[PDB]
RNA sequence: CUUUUGAUGUUAGGGUAUUGGCCUAACAUGGCUAUGACGGGUAACGGGGAAUUAGAGUUCGAUUCCGGAGAGGGAGCCUGAGAAAUAGCUACCACAUCUAAGGAAGGCAGCAGGCGCGUAAAUUACCCAAUUCUAAAGAAGAGAGGUAGUGACAAGAAAUAACAAUGCAAGGUUUGUAUUGGAAUGGUGGGAAUUUAAAACCUUCCCAGAGUAACAAUUGGAGGGCAAGUCUGGUGCCAGCAGCCGCGGUAAUUCCAGCUCCAAUAGCGUAUAUUAAAAUUGUUGCAGUUAAAACGCUCGUAGUUGAAUUUCAAAGAAUCAUUCUUUUUAAAAUCCGAUUUUGUUACUUUGAGUAAAUUAGAGUGUUCAAAGCAAACAGUUAAAGCAUUGUGUUUGAAUACUAUAGCAUGGAAUAACAAAAUUGAACAAGCUAAAAUUUUUUGUUCUUAUUUUGGCUUAGUUACGAUUAAUAGGAGUAGCUUGGGGACAUUCGUAUUCAGAUGUCAGAGGUGAAAUUCUUAGAUUUUCUGGAGACGAACAACUGCGAAAGCAUUUGUCUAAAAUACUUCCAUUAAUCAAGAACGAAAGUUAAGGGAGUGAAGACGAUCAGAUACCGUCGUAAUCUUAACCAUAAACUAUGCCGACUAGGUGUUGGAUGAAGUGCUUCCUUCAGUACCUUAUGAGAAAUCAAAGUCUUUGGGUUCUGGGGCGAGUAUUCGCGCAAGCGAGAAAGUUAAAAGAAUUGACGGAAGGGCACCACCAGGCGUGGAGCUUGCGGCUUAAUUU
RNA sequence: AAAAACCGUAAAUCCUAUCUUUUAAAGGAAGGAGAAGUCGUAACAAGGUUUCCGUAGGUGAACCUGCGGAAGGAUCAU
RNA sequence: AAUAGAUCCGUAACUUCGGGAAAAGGAUUGGCUCUGAGGACAUUAAUGUUAACUCAGAACUGAAACGGACAAGGGGA
């Protein structure tokens, strides 16, 4: 774990069938049409594919269609230009120095902040090193209040 | 881990980290700083000429009980106020009060010698005759 | 962090040799620690080994003989001349009669032996004896 | 830091032998720096090299050679191919010589030599014979250089005897050993040959030339370390010895001596420095719970370190039963079923250049050796070889090393970097712009155009083109999830205290006793009402949460975190981190408010010899809130963080899974916390430790800290602070221990047991009260012997 | 040829400033060593008030007291 | 009495960090002849018209003098 104490494992594992599962005779041109018109009506791509698996009962994505739902979502162009985790971590920031602002005694959520805020500049600088985000951006903490367009 | 740097390209942090702890032994500090020329009498000579200046008894330590015999020299390279013990026996009465004795180290380098308190030096010849020929048999002549 | 994924194979095989426990099982395997392991199986100090590959970067399970006493990395991975392979063997191995030190050469995965009967010594990456 | 005063660069010039801010003018604002700039120190000329080295290393290198610099300190200059020359010049400063006083002349860090300085270093010698340089170049010069003198700097060889007989001792007629008594031989003296420039030295030969072979070996020791005496005299805590431990007060194995013995030996001590010892500087290779040492905690840049994955493989000849050698097997360009290259670097392999001396090392009997680079062979004087008659012959002066950087080079492994999709290709066809070829107007000369190829646009075709999804990380989603996580507001409770009221009447507090104190004006006590500040018991735990400090009345809001579950997303985004940053108990500081209780200071009352203390009464600051500082605690699990592995059991906290007692509850499995018990052919010095293990069988990554004790966290300087102080932080001097763990004993105004009239209890008899005898002390004792 | 002037190279002297090293000093205040000195009893036993830490105040001295910590405690424990 | 204006340079202890400070302490200054920099306005990237005194630099010059009179701090421990 990053901050903090605790290992944690609890996460997700893919199953050992790497291929479309026999039963799903869904085709993947509408499974990528469905996934345009989620993103188009509005969500994350996590919760994109969280709904997809619980609603449409269609796992991993990457083995109906052979690509990663970010992909198709990009290739199609209407990806949003502040990844996932970046504008998560600059939201939760936000709220908490909002929060700060009003209640300047709450020394921990002080520490939060900061540990909040040295994430976002990592993460940032990975994503810049990357071409994907800008080699200006900077996240001031003054405008990320409407940063998150 | 081990407590120190590892890495293939870490040779700076370990280089550093000798150079800044070898300065922590008493034999390294005491081999290389400057200030061994400035304290010691003998500015680093092995051996130092210097005139007598009067005959003084020393105490021995507690566990001892002994008038040890040494003299009070002044040396000639910059006239430094030392005191050096006069060995053998009877050799106290056997140098003079204004003569001129060559001094050497007690051979403890900058350390007190035995029940011997603050005494760091030995004088070996007095008017250029040596003690030991002087004392131990009379093989070299008397006093000049 | 895992670093060196050799370094903790050879831990683990060299506590379960000390428990003899006649099988132990290595989980991140690699190509390198692949190699490692069928140098010191043609040498003979373990039995077959049988690499199991889930699509995770699989794992090894390995069968021990009680045999080998030492296996061990050397890190950092330094690189050794021709020259001084005789200068690293005395200081590391227990005997020159026996023991292996393993390098990494132009020409592959090797002991210092046939490091020398081919030349062209490498970097160091273990031992085992 | 540099930059007016050239610092970095541009342009132009000047200057130089040439390039250049080398200089000038204009212009621009650059250049270097925690990978340590700029400064400071060096008792610093650099290197070849030296000492010590098992391997690493550590220290030294003024000094044979190479390079640099200088000629008392600076500067300037002439001649010259070459000098900023110094046994050339000019000037100044400091020295200093002669002078008739007007003026002249000087530079030993060249060879000798002198003074001075010092612990510390040689002859005012001979010669150009060798090596070599200069010249008008055999023939002259050369304090270069060589020779000798002084020379225990170092280094090598090597005398101070050897032998035979009895006597003695040992042994089955063998060794050692006090007498004899003849040989051998140098040291030494002399002559000579020789050597040499001359001489000297060596070598050799001839005379003399050893018995106490007087032709005599010393230095340092004899308690241990450490080889060798509890032998004899002297001294008697003195003298002295002793590196350290120690010895010395009448038996001194240690001092001073004699004898003997030991060690080394023409050498042996001493002082200082240095190396090994020292795995006590630790890359190899230290230590950090308690011995010195994990930052209070977390974040964090530089640095260091970083999951897996892309060509695997197959077949054949040769020693022993194996080992060893060779061939091909995708794709694109080259050759009419065949001809042949297919990232960069680190790294590694080979070479080239590797001055000698030194080093390693081959050869070579300098009489050996240190050496040196020579030499070896037949030959009472000639065979042989070759030359078509004479001419010696065979040789050796090797080889390696010469960074880590640079040049070239084979390379498959291990490492990095490059290219790789909200896209990027390749091919084919048509289209467009230039080139090659050809033809060609035409009187030293003007057109043009045609066909093939390198580039642009335009339909179609490719196997057209994206590695996992880490018991790495981050994000997300879900739970009538969890929690004393945080902030703000709010609520309650009791006690205490104040005020009022209430009833009663002698005390009440407090102590081991007491006193101070309150109290007939009614204290303490009972009951009720209102206010105030504080705190949040019992529940409450070897329980929970938090990075740590820390966090327990209710409710609400805001806020975050963790675990769990997930076939959700990203795809290496990570670990640790100097600098830097956030937080950081209590006390303390500042300013407002609060101010019950407690209470540093203080005042009393006690105790005691004293009591400024412990105890009691009171009591200021403080404690509480708000807003700022301070940045420290035994801030402690005295244990840095991340990762892997290694063993059973008992619990317990929060989830998830499956089943069964009654929609409800327990058990099973599992994750994550959190303790405990046992066990270690695991560790440790041990206490102990499931980490303090997987460590001489030493290397997973990383940060910090320590190097005997005292001095000393002191002094001084800097930064921070309102101050208190905090962070960084010496040296002189002094000292042989300090320190850790454990064992036995002893002791305890420590606990638990047991025994005893030299203890008590039931008790009695007594002594000490009186007088007297007697012993001791003491009192003047020729003596009241002790 | 003297001589002179001007740019330039520029010794040397002086003033000022800074830095470095050495050094005097009334007085003040430490540390170490020595001796049988004086005063007390602080610590080691529950050391006779458990010891220690940080901080603050006080006192002849060791030391005492307040606040918050630790056990390295005299408790691994209804 | 001593300078004393202005420009350029340099400026300590101490400090309440604001100062001290014009600290202290240096250099220059005239005249003349020039050089450079600093604006505004119209025509089809380019050409003309025109203003302010303000700085900087260089030659030359003089009985080495130039804030030439006037005006105008003495500093430091």
């Amino acid at each position: 774990r990053m901050y903090g104490k605790g290992k944690g494992i609890s996460s997700s594992t893919l199953p050992y069938k790497r291929k479309q599962p026999s039963w799903l005779k869904q085709k993947p041109s509408e499974i990528e049409d469905a996934i345009i018109k989620l993103a188009k009506k509005g969500q994350t791509p996590s919760q994109i594919g969280a709904t997809l698996r619980d609603n449409y009962g269609i796992p991993q994505v990457k083995s109906v269609t052979g690509n990663k739902i970010l992909r198709i979502l990009r290739a199609q162009g209407i990806a949003t230009t502040i990844p996932e985790d970046l504008y998560f971590l600059i939201k939760k920031a936000v709220s908490m120095r909002k929060h700060l602002e009003k209640n300047k005694k709450d020394k921990d959520c002080k520490f939060r902040l900061i540990l909040t805020e040295s994430k976002i500049h990592r993460i940032s600088r990975y994503y810049k090193r990357k071409k994907l985000l800008p080699s200006n951006w900077k996240y001031q903490s003054s405008t990320a209040s409407a940063l998150i367009a | 881990g081990s407590g120190k740097p590892s890495g293939l390209r870490a040779a700076r942090k370990l280089r550093i980290r000798r150079r800044t702890q070898r300065w922590a032994d008493k034999s390294y500090k005491k081999s290389h700083l400057g200030t061994r020329w400035k304290s010691n009498p003998f500015r680093g000579s092995s051996h130092a000429k210097g005139i007598v200046v009067e005959k003084v008894a020393i105490e021995a330590k507690q566990p001892n009980s002994a008038y040890r015999k040494c003299v009070r020299v002044q040396l000639i390279k910059n006239g430094k106020k030392i005191t050096a013990f006069v060995p053998g026996d009877g050799c106290l009465n056997f140098i003079d009060e204004n003569d001129e004795v060559l001094v050497s180290g007690f051979g403890r380098s900058g350390h007190s010698v035995g029940d011997l308190p603050g005494v760091k030096f030995k004088v070996v010849k007095v008017a250029r005759v040596s003690l030991l020929a002087l004392f131990k048999e009379k093989k070299e002549k008397p006093r000049s | 962090v895992r670093m060196s994924v050799l370094a903790d194979c050879l831990k683990t095989i060299n506590n379960a040799e000390k428990r003899g426990r006649r099988q132990v099982l290595i989980r991140p395997s690699s190509k390198v620690v692949i190699k490692f392991l069928q140098y010191m199986q043609k040498k003979g100090y373990i039995g077959s080994f049988e690499i199991v590959d889930d699509h995770r970067s699989g794992k090894i399970v390995v069968n021990l003989l009680g045999r080998i006493n030492k296996c061990a990395v050397i890190s950092p991975r330094y690189d050794v001349k021709l020259d001084e392979i005789e200068k690293i063997i005395t200081s590391i191995l227990p005997s020159r009669l026996f023991g292996h030190l393993i390098l990494t050469t132009p020409y592959g995965i090797m002991d210092h032996e046939e490091a020398r009967r081919k030349h062209t010594g490498g970097k160091v990456l273990g031992f085992f004896f």
